[PDB]
RNA sequence: CCGAUAACGAACGAGACUCUGGCAUGCUAACUAGUUACGCGACCCCCGAGCGGUCGGCGUCCCCCAACUUCUUAGAGGGACAAGUGGCGUUCAGCCACCCGAGAUUGAGCAAUAACAGGUCUGUGAUGCCCUUAGAUGUCCGGGGCUGCACGCGCGCUACACUGACUGGCUCAGCGUGUGCCUACCCUACGCCGGCAGGCGCGGGUAACCCGUUGAACCCCAUUCGUGAUGGGGAUCGGGGAUUGCAAUUAUUCCCCAUGAACGAGGAAUUCCCAGUAAGUGCGGGUCAUAAGCUUGCGUUGAUUAAGUCCCUGCCCUUUGUACACACCGCC
């Protein structure tokens, strides 16, 4: 536990990492995306609203301090 | 048909926040300071505002025009004042212009859901004393 | 089903009014909108670029809610919490020149006129514009 | 000396421009409601003015 | 006128204020001048909080002094003249009376 | 917008004589330059017409040199007079924002000017004591022991 | 209006006038059995009534002293001329007035009576005049250099609560 | 029918042990639309027993100086936490909270004054009310130090604190402290 | 707790009971309505407290020979 | 308090008392408070509503040209008493629980005998004695000092951050003050100039009439930030601009632009507190020509825990021991 040196902009290694399993688990929040992709978190919010625009992630809450996303329903 | 003079004016209080509901015969609507009931500044307490309506049903509210004015207190004190005022205005209207059978079998739902919907909270404040920052706390003392 | 401004949420209402005021741009926007702070107690300039239109929309909404408000009154609305650094915080008022220039741009758009006594209120066609925008934002929120 | 320096120092304001209307003291004055009375003198005379204790 | 007068009574004690506001209006009723009702203005509470000690040594006890000022307004309105009719005041020490007209 | 990192994304820049972190936003990255703060950075970006929602590392050479020019010469780009640091200079009386170790040597020359004229403030600066009239009885102990 | 001050300041000034007049009358009429002062103020004129035991002594030769005090209270507060009248009233049951009895005790002690006998006489006179109780406390450099206090109390004497204000007279 | 926060019906929630079924207040007589009611629950002893446990969690979640009146903020925190745990688990957030309380309440503690053996002279079992109080306090505390100095917000921290407590995984501060208390009491037997 | 009556109310209650046993009754309001004219009570609180003790003592009297 | 009883009869204190908060759709009263209704209007819907909705827009004590007091105000009154029920109790004094109730323990003020070498002679034209009294220890004037800094301690304020900071929008108070005997110095609406601090004219208010519907903060709703001594913190320090004053340097205060220092929750120790309480949060008064990190009050948000004990620190009563009586900080 020294520092996080989190990425501020995506790269090739993390862009597909985001796109191919983030809309696959139950809880998508900017905090969990940041902590499991080692990115900054403003980047996480921006990426999540881009994926909202693409329409492959379903928003549930949209609160100013706590926004919650989820994957689309299967079946 | 066109029966006039069907109105009551009933107040409710919560921490020096008074709210007067003017219940009146007409189409069913409830407004607070000219604004819709479901539309208030602390929208977290929208359920507290709609609590009497959700408890009793829109049918009993369908024959009343209610306008509520609040000129005191804070935000949540205002919300509690409005909900108490609406409940008390409805029970006063049902006590005067229709039977106390209906008055009682709405008052019981109101009571054994929440007593504060019909009885005001007497606790207001407490004066600060000259030994501490507040009513009971004292300034920190030292011995050495 | 007529719609007034009191039947719509004031937040997206003032946002829509600001957007309309931007798109139909006839304001007297001063030359110092890119430098000044909106109040003495603020420590950064507002993040949004065309904040002047949002502020003018909010002033028009407040004048609809109650008339006769002068520059000092508008600073009383737009006052805030001054942190005062190491000293305990207090309350400060808004920028007098900002409020004055917003009001002057409002009577430049002639939707606001001075009263017989002090302060200024909305003209009937300004009230008409506010109500029309309230109705359209109500329709947008509904459907 | 003469009139040009005996009382020439301004006392149009400040603590030295005000004194107790009873004992001519310059500390602990009460100017509220135009009382202009010392802190101790007010306790002495509050019964006579009419300031009585209720709580 | 054709006169309409206002009489305001202010003092420190409710007993004397009430008895003046009662006997004056009773005299008015016996002297058939229709009375605009007595308006009781909100009480002025002059509060002074002062340290008890004359020294500054002790447990920092503060003595709080209150002065309650109560005032009432009675409007005397008659079709005929008023001042030439009512001349007696019947005012005890303690209470202060002020009479104005509708012009003032 | 939320793309991959651009190819010419330098992680730190070289502005004047100091480096600034390109990882942070542009409005706060150039604040690392002495003589520049949040307000000054925001106003110079606003009058440089650069999107504030992008990092300093993804700016290009033309944009960064525009920022350099506006920072160095604020008067001719409608920066208002009351916004500058060295306003009404004690030496030549010319209104100028100071941007670099020029600020350090200007502070140095002003302090040595005060010491040379032997003013009370200059003497306090020489002795290392407070110069704004603060009470030195109970505070400021860490700077000495 | 602008000429008249507000009600708050007016009542405070009335209290100040009462206190100043009472202090003046205490320091002036001390030997004449001063008991109290009552002011009846009207817009037309004002009446100052001095409750004192020795009315024939507070009134000098053909009212010379009462005229002098009327002129003094005229000039100090600056009333309109002929708008203030000073009357002297003899108190009833002077044994019940703590001010008069304290002044008489002070007179006796200044004369040189033994404090023990003087306090006993004051207490006996008060209880003969008829009261539920009395209490006289004398403190100071009695006997030697070291100070002492002697308290002589008889009858009933409440100390706490509201009724002390209108039942116990203290001087 | 009541639908706390507009959803999450209360009638399906069942308390698995009878020790705390007189002190958990999720049943329909205590089901409320919103966890905010100035009910004077501290006026008399054992009045907090009939206070709804969501109200109790809201009241105990607002601590540490900065947050002593911010009950609306705490209500929104609880609402977001219930949303998160519903998405993460699929069952009733109220059921998760009840299970967390049950698994967090320490069945015994130790208390005395004299010469301490390990911590206290005597091992003493606790009351159901103390179980509920200690469980709520432990859950809120664990969420607080989970959310203090990391990017993960207080809503997610409270959410996964309840998630871990409702199962028992030694990953939650509440049941870690519960196990520590149980071991201390067992040693002080 | 702290509802013990004092001599001021107890003695007055016993005196008015032994004086007006015929007029008094087991109703607290009726007793507090006879008190204002059978006795001069400076305080309403004192009057109603005495009336309550009178009700208690009359219940005790009708159940047995109290010392009054 | 009941009871016993060589005591009987009393007195103070406690209680009682006064103020305060909570209920009174019961009474009186209101153009310096309003409400309802009606009439002019202004705007939306006009598909068609139309006794539709909003208005802190104008009016109906402008005197005939509406009523009423629910809301506000303040007076007289009422109301709560362990009163009713169950249990415990010597079936007494009372205690516990419950119903009905606004309230079944609202906070203060006052407050005994005896004392302390407790504090004030720097509150007094309260004062004994002593000192000084014309080169004054009187008094006045100018300047400086009371701020001065290797250090230690006390009451506090700001923080250490994401339960947050910034930006914008929305939205709610109550105490209480306001133009002066000396005495000069009031609270301020509105308009205009300035980016801000401020300045310039027009008014109102001696006040439920004006500030003021006190558009307070926290909070709420959206934006940016992203775990870094970072957009946390704003100490230190430079330059510049105003305000008060006769005078601002040892910076009075305020404003603007730069510098972002310690500080990442604090050892041993220790303070305060039981319900609208602690705490967060602002606003009045006092001080005030200039001004609050202080204090005294007010309102807003609003809990965790506890209904117990004598363990620590103490207090009261009884018995007991004493070589103490300046009384265990004793004595020896
Ligand atoms: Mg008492
Ligand atoms: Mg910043």
């Amino acid at each position: 536990r020294d520092k996080l040196n989190n990425l501020v902009l995506f790269d090739k290694a993390t862009y597909d990492k985001l796109c191919k399993e983030v809309p696959n688990y139950k809880l998508i929040t900017p905090a969990v995306v940041s902590e499991r992709l080692k990115i900054r978190g403003s980047l996480a919010r921006a990426a999540l609203q881009e994926l909202l625009s693409k329409g492959l992630i379903k928003l549930v809450s949209k609160h100013r301090a706590q926004v919650i996303y989820t994957r689309n329903t299967k079946g | 048909s066109k029966g006039p003079l069907q109105s009551v004016q009933v107040f409710g209080r919560k921490k020096t926040a008074t709210a007067v509901a003017h219940c009146k015969r007409g189409n069913g609507l409830i407004k607070v300071n000219g604004r819709p009931l479901e539309m208030i500044e602390p929208r977290t307490l929208q359920y507290k505002l709609l609590e009497p309506v959700l408890l009793l049903g829109k049918e009993r509210f369908a024959g009343v025009d209610i306008r509520v004015r609040v000129k005191g207190g804070g935000h949540v004190a205002q919300i509690y004042a409005i909900r108490q005022s609406i409940s008390k205005a409805l029970v006063a209207y049902y006590q005067k212009y229709v039977d106390e059978a209906s008055k009682k079998e709405i008052k019981d739902i109101l009571i054994q859901y929440d007593r504060t919907l019909l009885v005001a909270d007497p606790r207001r404040c407490e004066s600060k004393k000259f030994g501490g920052p507040g009513a009971r706390a004292r300034y920190q003392k030292s011995y050495r | 089903p007529g719609v007034t401004v009191k039947d719509v949420n004031q937040q997206e209402f003032v946002r829509a009014l600001a957007a309309f005021l931007k798109k139909s741009g006839k304001l007297k926007v001063p030359e110092w909108v890119d430098t000044v702070k909106l109040a003495k107690h603020k420590e950064l300039a507002p993040y949004d670029e065309n904040w002047f239109y949002t502020r003018a929309a909010s002033t028009a909404r407040h004048l609809y809610l109650r008339g006769g408000a002068g520059v000092g009154s508008m600073t009383k609305i737009y006052g805030g919490r001054q942190r005062n650094g190491v000293m305990p915080s207090h309350f400060s008022r808004g920028s007098k020149s900002v409020a004055r220039r917003v009001l002057q741009a409002l009577e430049g758009l002639k939707m606001v006129e001075k009263d017989q006594d002090g302060g200024r209120k909305l003209t009937p066609q300004g009230q008409r514009d506010l109500d029309r925008i309230a109705g359209q934002v109500a329709a947008a929120n509904k459907k | 000396g003469h009139q040009q320096l005996y009382w020439s120092h301004p006392r149009k304001f400040g603590q030295g421009s005000r004194s107790c209307r009873v004992c001519s003291n310059r500390h602990g004055l009460i100017r509220k409601y135009g009382l202009n009375m010392c802190r101790q003198c007010f306790r002495q005379y509050a019964k006579d003015i009419g300031f009585i204790k209720l709580d | 006128a054709i006169h309409r007068i206002r009489i305001t009574l202010t003092s420190r004690n409710v007993k004397s204020l009430e008895k003046v506001c009662a006997d004056l209006i009773r005299g008015a009723k016996e002297k058939n001048l229709k009375v605009k009702g007595p308006v009781r203005m909100p009480t002025k509470t002059l509060r002074i909080t002062t340290r008890k000690t004359p020294c500054g040594e002790g447990s920092k006890t503060w003595d709080r002094f209150q002065m309650r000022i109560h005032k009432r307004l009675i409007d005397l309105h008659s079709p005929s003249e008023i001042v030439k009719q009512i001349t007696s005041i019947s005012i005890e020490p303690g209470v202060e009376v002020e009479v104005t007209i509708a012009d003032a | 917008m939320s793309l991959v990192i651009p190819e010419k994304f330098q992680h730190i820049l070289r502005v004047l004589n100091t480096n600034i972190d390109g990882r942070r936003k542009i409005a706060f990255a150039i604040t690392a330059i002495k003589g520049v703060g949040r307000r000054y950075a925001h106003v110079v970006l606003r009058k440089a017409d650069i999107d504030l929602t992008k990092r300093a590392g993804e700016l290009t050479e033309d944009e960064v040199e525009r920022v350099i020019t506006i920072m160095q010469n604020p008067r001719q780009y409608k920066i208002p007079d009351w916004f500058l640091n060295r306003q009404k200079d004690v030496k030549d009386g010319k209104y100028s924002q100071v941007l670099a170790n020029g600020l350090d040597n200007k502070l140095r020359e002003d302090l040595e000017r005060l010491k040379k004229i032997r003013a009370h403030r200059g003497l306090r600066h020489f002795w290392g004591l407070r110069v704004r009239g603060q009470h030195t009885k109970t505070t400021g102990r860490r700077g000495r022991t | 209006m602008a000429v008249q001050i507000s009600k708050k300041r007016k009542f405070v000034a009335d209290g100040i006038f009462k206190a100043e007049l009472n202090e003046f009358l205490t320091r002036e009429l001390a030997e004449d059995g001063y008991s109290g002062v009552e002011v009846r103020v009207t817009p037309t004129r004002t009446e100052i009534i001095i409750l004192a035991t020795r009315t024939q002594n507070v009134l000098g030769e053909k009212g010379r002293r009462i005229r002098e005090l009327t002129a003094v209270v005229q000039k100090r507060f600056g009333f309109p001329e002929g708008s203030v009248e000073l009357y002297a009233e003899k108190v009833a049951t002077r044994g019940l007035c703590a001010i008069a009895q304290a002044e008489s005790l002070r007179y006796k002690l200044l004369g040189g009576l033994a404090v023990r006998r003087a306090c006993y006489g004051v207490l006996r006179f008060i209880m003969e005049s008829g009261a539920k109780g009395c209490e006289v406390v004398v403190s100071g450099k009695l006997r030697g250099q070291r100070a002492k206090s002697m308290k002589f109390v008889d009858g009933l004497m409440i100390h706490s609560g509201d009724p002390v204000n209108y039942y116990v007279d203290t001087a | 029918d009541i639908k706390l926060f507009g959803k999450w019906s209360t009638d399906d929630v069942q308390i698995n042990d009878i020790s705390l079924q007189d002190y958990i207040a999720v049943k329909e007589k205590y089901a409320k639309y919103l966890p905010h009611s100035a009910g004077r629950y501290a006026a008399k002893r054992f009045r907090k027993a009939q206070c709804p446990i969501v109200e109790r969690l809201t009241n105990s979640m607002m601590m540490h100086g900065r947050n002593n009146g911010k009950k609306l903020m705490t209500v929104r925190i609880v609402k977001h936490a219930f949303e998160i745990i519903h998405l993460l688990t699929g069952e009733n957030p109220l059921q998760v909270l009840v299970n967390a309380i049950i698994n967090s309440g320490p069945r015994e503690d130790s208390t005395r004054i004299g010469r301490a053996g390990t911590v206290r002279r005597q091992a003493v079992d606790v009351s159901p009310l103390r179980r509920v109080n200690q469980a709520i306090w432990l859950l809120c505390t664990g969420a607080r130090e989970a959310a203090f100095r990391n990017i993960k917000t207080i809503a997610e921290c409270l959410a996964d604190e309840l998630i871990n407590a409702a199962k028992g995984s030694s990953n939650s501060y509440a049941i870690k402290k519960k196990d520590e208390l149980e071991r201390v009491a067992k040693s002080n037997r | 707790m702290g509802r013990v009556r004092t001599k001021t109310v107890k003695k007055a209650a016993r005196v008015i009971i032994e004086k007006y046993y015929t007029r008094l009754g087991n109703d607290f309001h009726t007793n507090k309505r006879v008190c204002e004219e059978i006795a001069i009570i400076p305080s309403k609180k004192l009057r109603n407290k005495i009336a309550g003790y009178v009700t208690h003592l009359m219940k005790r009297i009708q159940r047995g020979p109290v010392r009054g």
